[PDB]
């Protein structure tokens, strides 16, 4: 907010407008990637009242009914361990644009895919949804790896038992491993210290006589103070554009990431893969 | 919005045009306390100075006028000032101020001044290289110097080691000039450090006696001493302040957060002053910048229609651009104050753009599953939130199968993008002409 | 003696909360050596106690005095009328901080041997009442020796004295810990707020302290320093220019902090 | 800064004669700058003429000035003459007594303040 | 809109391109943005200083251009690679993995 | 040639590095490129620019 100061800003021309555009880019090309992993269904699949697949039990995945959010067990042992000062940077034009796709709908979207994987096999991946009984499906997955139906028949309830007690071991896995979810809470630190250190870096004098503005302009007089503002616009735009150039940086690592997510959503959920590991 | 895109025409989307801010309504200077601040000045025109080693001490506070008296002071002096500029020392609250007065020649005047050399400069006084401050010299051979000669007045030149910045010797014991010990007694290889000066009206300007002060101010927090011009609080609204020196814009307010006595002023994990206590009143107040916010422009393309809805980034529009007055915002169009509707989102609030139950399919983005879009409720602006898709219950059951009958065979597209165009550049042309 | 934690202040008047804030300035490192420089003796001659201290860049002070046991303390550099001083006295009500020249130490009076028989008023003290040559004046005010009575122990004041002189500002760093003390400097934090940050120029070079009080209450002693550690009258913590770290309570207080230049583990 | 000025002196001189000028000095400035007499002769250009310091031990002086052109500043007032010797008859301008806020004269062209004229012709 | 891909990198090249051009016209801080100008009617002893700003104005920008375009061929490459993959497997052969 | 790409990398990663290490002789605009030279023949109240 001071009126010499984007005037004398304007002597560098388009050098910022770049920057928004660059930033813009960079939101909805993340807007893009969630839905390119999570948009792969044009329906809504529901479970069937009754959940009894066949000795099997995913109440561990399935939403579950009683909670506020419709998010699973898992769902919700992620979220808790996921974890986010923060209402500072809005004070300094560090404004974030919240995610277009609410964690509700993404959990929705999820849930849509867990119930048309479960109601339909792979089918509903290539088309309609062909509804079929979860221990044939089972059995024509083991017949893709190369085990004949009869193995799985002649073992489903020992196959639903294994599954079970895996199923339940994945939550334990999660709970007891702090570094469980090493990526995401990655992402997250790498973005907020980013912010962070962009904020910090209003402190340094870059070579001038103080960091506030207002003070420097206070002090000194306009014919005179402008060296001292020159000299600050340009470390601060130098530490702006750097900040702008290591966010494009790791939001094309963040998209090729996923696009390989979604690329693995749509083979392993949406069918069965014969590409090892 | 067709501004900042250039074109005459727009598509269906929405674009991000500006930003938001409220203008600051009034002014608050508090530029005290329950009183007043002065340097108590005056000294300025005294005669009785001291000697060049003998600058003095004024730790000046509360009593007249800090300044608008001092440019008649005298007729001539000097007036080099490092830093503040000369024109602004009488609204800048200086905190911490040293006041030193002594008597040089008018030769070594220049001397007096960062990164200077001689008798005084290298030895008597130092003046700090990043000194910020200014420094006062005039000609007072009609009160210092004396017909018969005043050597009240002196200086010291054989001094063997230099005084750092405002560092000083009241000592006056013989100096020690070579090898042949001395024991304290002047004789070979000694000097007396201390030598008289030679000061009479009948003498020349470069020696004669100039009574030289140097004020040197600190330009930093803690309470200040000195500022001519203030009063008034405010609490709730959005006005630029200037207590006791600190000047900014920002919405004043009650702070539950306490001090310490000695606490001057507040800040967070960052540059601003989150809390600044009141010069008076001694209050904690809670400094915070105004409700500013990126305003977007959401629109079915020109060619549809003309009409739009804005978006306010980041904003609890209950009160901030609602509220708004003439042209108390960037975006102006005060018309646009309540428009058709006012609606309150995650990201933000709309304006203009009327919120339905009915969820479609995104057509324009928003945020927070927000989506805008141009048909009936007869056409405008809708809020709807978004639809994920047909809700398709499929009838799963321990003994049915569904088993395709027919089939289509469908032919998609793909459009990958392989190669860009392969540009060069070149230094000497470009960067140079 | 090793200081655990002791030594650290609120270096600027700014307030902070739930900040890790990183500055540099003079500190005494933790775990350091400090003197116990025991001192009173009066009786007959002199006894030579109460020691004189060379002053390097300030000095951090304590002392588990009973009530005025350790009265004052003299600054300067020759102790005489030539060079200048600072008086820092404590009375019953008030603190007489002087400054400027006086003639000379006069060393705390002799005065009566017996110390908890009659006596409790201020009169014929150390008396050094020489004077010289003089300038700034004094700062009267609430006097920085505040006896809360001790409440079954459970009080152990503490007062942890830091006399730094830097830009003519004799900044003093106390806290009346309301604490007792199974052992000299206890564990756990205790931050510095100034309670007086005096201003004039000079430069000191030694330093010493009173324990006039008409009659010597109950001071032991012994004769060494090096960094003597044990039980002792007083302290002197030569502070160092470090870069400590300080973390602010949620509250504003230091509840925490940590060198940068201690550990590996510190850095 | 703002420092005022004041110029007295001129008269009507002879080929040949000779001036005695004056510049007293008062008000702020920002350095303690050189006095002199920044003139132009009748429609030229504005021209240095000769420099003192304010410590009394600098001089200048210039080739179409040299031989007939002194300064000096007294003692007592701090009013700065133009002591001459043998003025020709060719200096028939207005003496302009400007101000250079600068400890030194690295170039003469920029002038911080300027002063009061003084036209003197030089004809008998 | 269908070929949308293709049109965003051709206009974000172009306008890069140009965004790089009017770069050149700014001040930077100097008396002009025109080099002639102020190297022809300023005196060589302090107009390097105007030239090395407007230098380092000028190179600054060309840098911030190439780094962007660093990173948008390194996209492209993605793309491509990608593209190739898809010929290979999809075109010269069938392919199994869904979607 | 047929082990390009290994190449490749540790020349240009060798390359980026001689280049960077390089750039100390660049005066950017300055009288000398050593810092000593600058410290010694200026004052330091001028030197800093
Ligand atoms: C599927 O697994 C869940 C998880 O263990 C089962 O839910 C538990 O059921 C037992 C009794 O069978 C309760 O004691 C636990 O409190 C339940 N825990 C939770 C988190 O719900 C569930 O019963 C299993 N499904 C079936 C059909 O038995
Ligand atoms: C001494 O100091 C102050 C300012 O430094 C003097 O103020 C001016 O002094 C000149 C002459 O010394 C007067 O002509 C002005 O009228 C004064 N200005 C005003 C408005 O006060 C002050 O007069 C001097 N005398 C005192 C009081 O010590
Ligand atoms: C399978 O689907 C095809 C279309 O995809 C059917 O062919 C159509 O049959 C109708 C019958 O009334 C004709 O009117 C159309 O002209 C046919 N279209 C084409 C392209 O041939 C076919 O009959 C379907 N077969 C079965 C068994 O369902
Ligand atoms: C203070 O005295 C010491 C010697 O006791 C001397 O070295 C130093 O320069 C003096 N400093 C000042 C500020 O007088
Ligand atoms: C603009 O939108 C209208 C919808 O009313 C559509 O009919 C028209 O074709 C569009 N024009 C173009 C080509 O942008
Ligand atoms: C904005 O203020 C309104 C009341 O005026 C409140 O309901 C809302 O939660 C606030 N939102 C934010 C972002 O603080
Ligand atoms: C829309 O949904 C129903 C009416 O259809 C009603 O309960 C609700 O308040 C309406 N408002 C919204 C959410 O648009
Ligand atoms: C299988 O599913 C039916 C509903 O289709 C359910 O009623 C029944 O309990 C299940 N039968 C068993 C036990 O396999
Ligand atoms: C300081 O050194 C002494 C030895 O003279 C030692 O007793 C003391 O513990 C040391 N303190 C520390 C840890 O610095
Ligand atoms: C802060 O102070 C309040 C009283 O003002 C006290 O109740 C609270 O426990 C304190 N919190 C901390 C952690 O200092």
């Amino acid at each position: 907010d001071s009126t010499e100061c984007s005037n004398l800003l304007l002597q560098y021309g388009s050098f910022c407008t770049q920057l928004k555009r660059a930033l813009t880019g960079i939101a909805v090309e993340q807007d893009k990637n969630t839905q390119e992993v999570f948009a792969q269904v044009k329906q809504i699949y529901k479970t069937p009242p009754i959940k009894y697949f066949g000795g099997f039990n995913f109440s561990q995945i399935l939403p579950d009914p009683s909670k506020p959010s419709k998010r699973s067990p898992i769902e919700d042992l992620l979220f808790n361990k996921v974890t986010l000062l923060i209402c500072a940077q809005k004070f300094n034009g560090l404004t974030v644009l919240p995610p277009l796709l609410t964690d509700e709908m993404i959990a929705q979207y999820t849930s849509a895919l867990l119930a048309g994987t479960i109601t339909s096999g792979w089918t509903f991946g290539a088309g309609p949804a062909l509804q079929i009984p979860f221990p044939m499906q089972m059995a024509y997955r083991f017949n893709g790896i190369g085990v004949t139906q009869n193995v799985l028949y002649e073992n489903q309830k020992l196959i639903a038992n294994q599954f079970n007690s895996a199923i339940g071991k994945i939550q334990d896995s999660l709970s007891s491993t702090p570094s469980a979810l090493g990526k995401l809470q990655d992402v997250v630190n790498h973005n907020a210290q980013a912010l962070n250190t962009l904020v910090k870096q209003l402190s340094s004098k870059f070579g001038a006589i103080s960091s506030v503005l207002n003070d420097i302009l206070s002090r000194l007089d306009p014919p005179e103070a402008e060296v001292q503002i020159d000299r600050l616009i340009t470390g601060r735009l130098q530490s702006l554009q750097t900040y702008v150039t290591q966010q494009l940086i790791r939001a094309a690592e963040i998209r090729a990431s996923a696009n390989l997510a979604a690329t693995k959503m749509s083979e392993c959920v949406l069918g069965q893969s014969k590409r090892v590991d | 919005t067709k501004c900042t895109l250039k074109s005459f025409t727009v598509e269906k989307g929405i674009y991000q045009t500006s930003n938001f801010r409220v203008q600051p309504t009034e002014s608050i200077v508090r530029f005290p306390n329950i009183t007043n601040l002065c340097p108590f000045d005056e000294v300025f025109n005294a005669t009785r100075f001291a000697s060049v080693y003998a600058w003095n001490r004024k730790r000046i506070s509360n009593c007249v006028a800090d300044y608008s008296v001092l440019y008649n002071f005298a007729p001539f002096f000097a007036f080099k000032c490092y830093g503040v500029s000369p024109t602004k020392l009488n609204d800048l609250c200086f905190t911490n101020v040293y006041a030193d007065s002594f008597v040089i020649r008018g030769n070594e005047v220049s001397q007096i001044a960062p990164g200077q050399t001689g008798n005084i400069a290298d030895y008597n006084y130092k003046l700090p290289d990043d000194f910020t401050g200014c420094v006062i010299a005039w000609n007072s051979n009609k009160l210092d110097s004396k017909v018969g000669g005043n050597y009240n007045y002196r200086y010291r030149l054989f001094r063997k080691s230099n005084l750092k910045p405002f560092e000083r010797d009241i000592s006056t014991e013989i100096y020690q000039a070579g090898n042949k010990p001395c024991n304290g007694v002047a004789g070979v290889n000694c000097y007396f450090p201390l030598q008289s000066y030679g000061f009479r009206p009948t003498y020349g300007v470069g020696h004669q006696p100039y009574r030289v002060v140097v004020l040197s101010f600190e330009l930093l927090h803690a309470p200040a001493t000195v500022c001519g011009p203030s009063t008034n609080l405010v609490k709730n609204k959005c006005v630029n302040f200037n207590f006791n020196g600190l000047t900014g814009t920002g919405v004043l307010t009650e702070s539950n957060k306490k001090f310490l006595p000695f606490q001057q002023f507040g800040r967070d994990i960052a540059d601003t002053t989150d809390a600044v206590r009141d010069p008076q009143t001694l209050e904690i107040l809670d400094i915070t910048p105004c409700s500013f916010g990126g305003v977007s422009v959401i629109t079915p393309g020109t060619n549809t229609s003309n009409q739009v809805a804005v978006l306010y980034q980041g904003v609890n529009c209950t009160e901030v651009p609602v509220a708004i007055h003439a042209d108390q915002l960037t975006p102006t169009w005060r018309v646009y104050s309540t428009g058709s509707n006012v609606f309150q989102t995650r990201a933000g609030c709309l304006i203009g753009a009327e919120y339905v139950n009915s969820s479609y399919e995104c057509d324009i983005p928003i945020g927070a599953g927000i989506c805008a879009s141009y048909q009936t409720q007869s056409q405008s602006i809708i809020a709807y939130t978004m639809s994920l898709g047909a809700e398709n219950s499929v009838a799963y059951s321990n003994n049915s199968i569904a088993i395709p009958t027919n089939f289509t065979i469908s032919v998609t597209t793909e459009i990958l993008p392989v190669s860009m165009t392969k540009t060069s550049v070149d230094c000497t042309m470009y960067i140079c002409g | 003696t090793n200081s655990f934690t002791r030594g650290v202040y609120y270096p600027d008047k700014v307030f902070r909360s739930s900040v890790l804030h990183s500055t540099q300035d003079l500190f005494l490192p933790f775990f350091s050596n400090v003197t116990w420089f025991h001192a009173s003796g009066t009786n007959g001659t002199k006894r030579f106690d109460n020691p004189v201290l060379p002053f390097n860049d300030g000095v951090y002070f304590a002392s588990t005095e009973k009530s005025n046991i350790i009265r004052g303390w003299i600054f300067g550099t020759t102790l005489d009328s030539k060079t200048q001083s600072l008086l820092i006295v404590n009375n019953a009500t008030n603190v007489v901080i002087k400054v400027c020249e006086f003639q000379f130490c006069n060393d705390p009076f002799l005065d009566v041997y017996y110390h908890k028989n009659n006596k409790s008023w201020m009169e014929s003290e150390f008396r050094v009442y020489s004077s010289a040559n003089n300038c700034t004046f004094e700062y009267v005010s609430q006097p920085f020796l505040m006896d809360l009575e001790g409440k079954q122990g459970n009080f152990k004041n503490l007062r942890e004295f830091v006399f730094k002189n830097i830009d003519g500002y004799f900044k003093i760093y106390s806290k009346h810990t309301p604490i007792n003390l199974g052992r000299d400097l206890p564990q756990g934090f205790s931050a510095l707020e100034p309670l007086v940050d005096l201003p004039i120029g000079i430069n000191i070079t030694r330093f010493q302290t009173l324990l006039a009080l008409h009659r010597s209450y109950l001071t032991p002693g012994d004769s060494s320093s090096g960094w003597t550690a044990g039980a002792a009258a007083y302290y002197v913590g030569y502070l160092q220019p470090r870069t400590f770290l300080l973390k602010y309570n949620e509250n504003g207080t230091i509840t925490d902090a940590v060198d940068c230049a201690l550990d590996p583990l510190s850095e | 800064s703002a420092v005022q000025l004041q110029a007295s002196g001129g008269g009507f001189v002879q080929p040949g004669g000779s001036l005695r000028l004056s510049c007293a000095a008062s008000g702020w400035a920002e350095t303690f700058g050189h006095m002199g007499w920044f003139r132009q002769a009748p429609g030229k250009e504005r021209e240095f003429v000769s420099a003192i310091d304010w410590w009394d031990t600098v001089h200048y002086y210039a080739d179409s000035v040299k031989g007939r052109f002194t300064i000096s500043r007294d003692n007592s007032k701090n009013t700065v003459y133009l002591q001459m010797n043998s003025l020709r008859a060719e200096d028939t301008a207005t003496y302009y007594c400007a101000y250079w806020d600068m400890d030194y004269l690295q170039n003469s062209i920029p002038v911080d303040y300027w002063g009061q004229g003084t036209q003197v012709t030089v004809s008998s």
